[PDB]
């Protein structure tokens, strides 16, 4: 499929950016996570980034570490994550769905088999957080064989060689990292680096989504204004889940309110 | 692209977030430059001799092998400043940190010997040191926590996960991914992403080079085997390296068997795990059927890690080195035996290597064999733990 | 009658009950014989090198003297097996015990480093070891109690008197006076009745011999002074001996000042006591006006003794060596300074010597001086005591 | 004076041995110690051995260590010991009185001055426990200048040279040690060594008193039967004091009974 390509063309025509929330699949349980995801979509999410729980998530700060832990406490497995993904796709046929994976979960029972499972449930992209472009060959090859976009990271201090590689190897979107460090809402990044955005466009890279530390509508607007195609917010969303565990109605109301405001900021 | 090979056969690599690649490339370039720099080599050699106390003794045991055809020597890394082999390569890495203009050090530690080494080198060479250590290890290796703090290092207990080495490793890497502009990650073992397995080997290989010279001097021939415990692989690869091309010399690595392999409470991924990607490397690891990383277990904090360095996985794969396991109880017996019959209190990690050598002797007591055990550290850090065990089991 | 001079000027002698004279004469004859025996000398040299790890490093400090005209080297007896200089002469005395057909060892200990040395040598050489230790020291030097017991030594707490070194010495001598037929008294310092001050010096003098060779190699000249703490006198006489005839080399011994000389809570008899007869010798001691032996005090258990070896009293009397005192607080500061700026955790005893060298530098910072401090032991035994102090005084 | 010489001549004429108790001066206080000593004499003691309390008594086992401690708890000093000695001598003009000293108490304010104080209060002998014959010159010289007998020890494994020295240097009595070790009642020694007794006589030594571990009348009889001139008992006597601290009447009754029985055994 061409779900990202279709989304970005629609957004370009409307002259707006994408807002893409991240959550951990199965946090705080399967049923509540499915409701959370439906609420994110209803409130205006253009695309989703969805984490599969992993025992040792090394690009993640405490907020998302604790989301992983809640999902495990609910007994969430990768198999159950694929069942969820199938159910999400069956309800929402056009929204791009990206997975945030750690390498061992992809490598585990065979890389090719992992990407084949992604294709069957209708996933659009996979970002493997601990596989740099230098180690990416078997991952990106399997992804393309199964019509999945392999997502690559453009860090703030990317040199020219890396920009060229990310532009050639990636598809769907390019992940524009706001800052060094791990995920977290309280650690706000730099203003999207114009030179990186401009070079990625010069090399015909997939459109850039800025992520890490984006927790406010002002940061979303700033990203689109700088020429990025949109922004991803994770920890800020997960904080609303964590805050409202005993109050599911209030959780969804606050999620809706935040997502709506973040989306409005993408308009931009 | 890299200057040196990041792989040992299938194992190794650089499986880190993209943000960290320039730091690893910078480290590799600095190492390659330093290895050709006579000034760097002279500075490192001076510290090893005049500050750390190298060469370390090679001690012939004369009571524990009585009545057998085993001759056993102990390579005395327990005599190194700090009390373990960890000090050798920390001195090299600290000099690399200074060469690269870094002013801060991050390290993980399990036994606290790498933490102690990192703290002492930082006090000497003027670096600001922060050390991550699992909360369980902070308790069971408490003497080393006190030593690190008296030397001015920040020690940060890690309560996440198993609250042991894996979890400290995780936190150290998370920290580095945000602080690499000013901080060097002084990884404490021959594992992790390239170039660490290579650098750590090259900065530990004096262990085997000295051993070879000393055994030639005393016996006029090479050992039949050299034996070392394997936590992440640094003391073992340090002993093995200079012997790899001496095809007659057996290389035996000893993983922790914990409560017994059959219990699943062990730290023996090389022989009982399966290949995975974690901690920046493709290596054998303890993992669930779904590919979650399992918690390891050992009585010894320095061995309590669910993976292993990639050069050991490679040496095993080609049959050049053999790997075995020793349980908590076998290690405790070897600890007691060395204390009482040789007057040397060994680290519990090193006790695993000794326990295997004692088994090689006891199983075949008329086999003529010349063995060297790498006595990687002293056991001062373990005396309160060992006391409490021997008391509870009523001795 | 004796083969060697029992006196150093007025000081020394053999002031023991008549029952013990044959044992002392036997010991002296055995020492004189051993000192001429190439086989004995080769055995002792082999143990020192291949078991204890000699020669020990001589480390140039490069941070603590910054901005002054002092060059300071540390003789690293902290690197010796066991963790202190005490191991050198215990290996010699154990070999003498075996030469005399003794199967058992009695020793006293304060810091527990002599106790640890006695226990390790006994485990190695097949002797049955019992160690007397004051109850206060059993608490404040607890790591060493654990080490001695794991090596199979019997450790007997002494609750009598001050429950410190003097009281342990008393009990060891009482025991020996009934057990000398089968037991060697492995006295732990250069004090007590002849021939112990002489034997202990001769079995510690490698410290200064190595120091001289190393300082000639590195600086092309002798030190301006060598500085050592004085508990009973063994590490100091070990450093001093080879320099006594080098008239240009200052010899500085450092007694514990405790809470301050003016408080009477100290261990500085050489400069603040008066000559008496106790522990088998005529030597300076802390005593009441009536001639009762006073209790000493020091933060450091190894210095907490109310007398001193007779060769130090003699060297002082003729002006060949100078003696000074350092208080608990000055020693604690030197401990902290070495940990934080050189990455070496020194014994609290050795910290007294370092504190004086730091004062020599700080008082006259433009005085050109080349100094060696004997770093007699490592401070692992002291870390819990130092922690509790620095916590209570709020750091 | 010639108090030992006179005593041994009287005992020889009566064909009996000496029984010589030891106590610590001032244990458990000055007044009670004086009463104890009067009781010892009244019950038959031929001579006395009296300890001056010392901080570190290294030839003494726990029983006598604890006697020293009781005297110190009562504030007993060497000066007070000399006052006691004067009072004992004033009551008892012929009984030989020997002191058990540690070297530092003699050496303290001058050796000569110590022996001069002994002469003035009427002490007959001084045994310095930690001064062997090899170190004895200034002690024995001062003792003889002040008409005090210096007492020397003949240990069980004395060689010929030592026997000759002890015979020449000593006066009053020769101390025949029963065994190695320190003082104590529970540790019983060997039967007095006949060869030592016989050699001491051959070399015209002062008469031998056997001591250390003599706690029973049978041991006293055995000593005299072996040819010793008598026996000394310390810890056995001190144990009666320690046992009866709260019962002074009972203390003296038991002391009298024990001393009488020990003396009877010397008859022999
Ligand atoms: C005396 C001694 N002997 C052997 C070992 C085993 O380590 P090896 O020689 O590297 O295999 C240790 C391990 N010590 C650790 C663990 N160090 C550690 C282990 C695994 C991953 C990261 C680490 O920092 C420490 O942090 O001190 C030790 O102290
Ligand atoms: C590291 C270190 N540094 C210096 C010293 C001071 O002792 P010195 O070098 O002999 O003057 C010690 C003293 N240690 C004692 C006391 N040893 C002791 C002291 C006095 C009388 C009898 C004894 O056995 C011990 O028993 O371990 C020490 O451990
Ligand atoms: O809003 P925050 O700060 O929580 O950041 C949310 C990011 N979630 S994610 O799936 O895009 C995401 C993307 C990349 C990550 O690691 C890598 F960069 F190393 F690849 C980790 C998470
Ligand atoms: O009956 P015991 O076992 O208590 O022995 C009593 C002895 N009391 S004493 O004054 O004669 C006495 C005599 C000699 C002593 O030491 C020396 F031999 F080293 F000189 C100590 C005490
Ligand atoms: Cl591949
Ligand atoms: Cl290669
Ligand atoms: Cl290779
Ligand atoms: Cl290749
Ligand atoms: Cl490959
Ligand atoms: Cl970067
Ligand atoms: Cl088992
Ligand atoms: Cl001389
Ligand atoms: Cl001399
Ligand atoms: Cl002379
Ligand atoms: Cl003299
Ligand atoms: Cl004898
Ligand atoms: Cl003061
Ligand atoms: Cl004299
Ligand atoms: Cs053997
Ligand atoms: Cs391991
Ligand atoms: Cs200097
Ligand atoms: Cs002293």
């Amino acid at each position: 499929m061409e779900r990202y390509e279709n989304l970005f063309a629609q957004l370009n025509d409307r002259r707006e950016g994408a807002f893409v929330p991240f959550v951990t699949l199965g946090d705080p349980g399967i049923e509540q996570s499915l409701k959370i995801i439906d609420t994110l979509i209803d409130a205006g999410a253009d695309a989703l980034e969805l984490g599969v729980p992993f025992s040792d998530p090394l690009a993640d700060g405490p907020t998302i570490q604790n989301a992983n832990l809640r999902a495990f406490a609910a007994g969430v497995t990768p198999a159950q994550c694929f069942e969820m993904l199938a159910l999400i796709r069956e309800k929402h046929p056009t929204i791009p769905i990206g997975l945030l994976m750690y390498a061992n979960l992809v490598f585990n029972n065979g890389i090719d088999a992992f990407y084949a499972r992604c294709e069957q449930v209708g996933v659009d992209s996979v970002l493997v957080a601990d596989v740099p472009v230098e180690e990416s060959a078997p991952f990106r090859q399997a992804a393309l064989r199964h019509n999945i976009a392999p997502i690559f990271i453009c860090p703030p201090n990317a040199d020219d060689d890396l920009l060229r590689q990310v532009a050639s190897y990636g598809r769907g979107y390019t992940y524009l990292l706001s800052r060094s460090g791990v995920t977290g809402a309280e650690n706000r990044g730099a203003l999207p680096l114009h030179h990186l955005i401009e070079k990625l466009k010069e090399y015909h890279a997939a459109p850039a989504l800025q992520g890490f530390g984006i927790s406010s509508p002002e940061q979303v607007s700033a990203a689109v204004r700088a020429g990025a195609a949109g922004a991803i917010s994770g920890s800020a969303i997960v904080k609303i889940i964590e805050k409202n565990l005993a109050s599911p109605k209030q959780m969804l109301a606050e999620l809706r309110s935040f997502v709506s405001a973040m989306k409005a900021a993408s308009r931009a | 692209t890299t200057l040196l090979n990041p792989y040992f056969g299938e194992f190794g690599g650089m499986y880190v977030p993209q943000i960290l690649m320039p730091a690893l490339n910078q480290l590799e370039e600095a190492f390659v430059s330093a290895q050709k720099d006579p000034e760097f080599q002279a500075q490192f050699a001076d510290l090893l001799k005049n500050y750390a106390g190298r060469p370390t003794a090679l001690t012939k045991c004369q009571n524990i092998t009585a009545g057998t055809r085993t001759t056993l020597y102990l390579k005395r890394e327990d005599l190194l400043h700090g009390g373990a082999h960890k000090t050798n390569q920390v001195l090299g890495q600290a000099l690399l940190a200074k060469r690269m203009g870094k002013s801060e050090i991050i390290a993980e530690t399990g036994a606290g010997q790498h933490g102690v080494a990192s703290a002492l080198a930082s006090a000497l060479l003027g670096l600001k040191c922060r050390i991550y250590m699992g909360a369980k290890d902070v308790e069971r290796q408490s003497p080393n926590v006190f030593r690190m703090r008296l030397m001015g290092a920040e020690v940060i207990p890690v309560h996440s996960g198993s609250a042991t080495l894996k979890d400290a490793c995780n936190e150290a890497l998370r920290d580095w991914s945000g602080s690499y502009e000013t901080a060097h990650y002084m990884l404490g073992t021959a594992a992790g992403p390239h170039p660490y397995p290579t650098i750590v080997r090259e900065f530990q290989r004096m262990i085997g080079e000295e051993t070879k010279a000393q055994i030639l001097d005393k016996e006029g021939r090479l050992p039949d085997a050299v034996i070392a415990c394997v936590g992440g692989g640094s003391n073992a690869i340090g002993m093995f390296a200079d012997f790899i091309n001496d095809t007659s010399v057996g290389l035996i690595g000893v993983e922790p068997g914990g409560h017994g392999i059959e219990t699943g409470e062990h730290g023996a991924p090389l022989k009982h795990g399966r290949v995975g990607i974690y901690f920046g490397m493709k290596a054998p690891m303890m993992q669930t059927a779904d590919g979650q990383i399992e918690e390891s277990y050992s009585i010894s904090a320095g061995l309590d890690f669910p993976s292993v360095g990639p050069q050991h996985a490679y040496l095993n794969s080609i049959g050049r080195a053999d790997y075995v396991s020793i349980t908590d109880d076998e290690a405790l017996e070897a600890f007691k035996t060395l204390c009482r019959h040789e007057g040397i209190i060994p680290a519990l990690e090193s006790s695993h290597a000794l326990a295997h050598a004692l088994k090689m002797m006891r199983e075949q007591p008329e086999k003529e064999q010349l063995l060297v055990v790498n006595l990687s550290g002293r056991g001062d850090k373990d005396i309160f733990t060992v006391h409490d065990i021997l008391k509870a089991r009523g001795e």
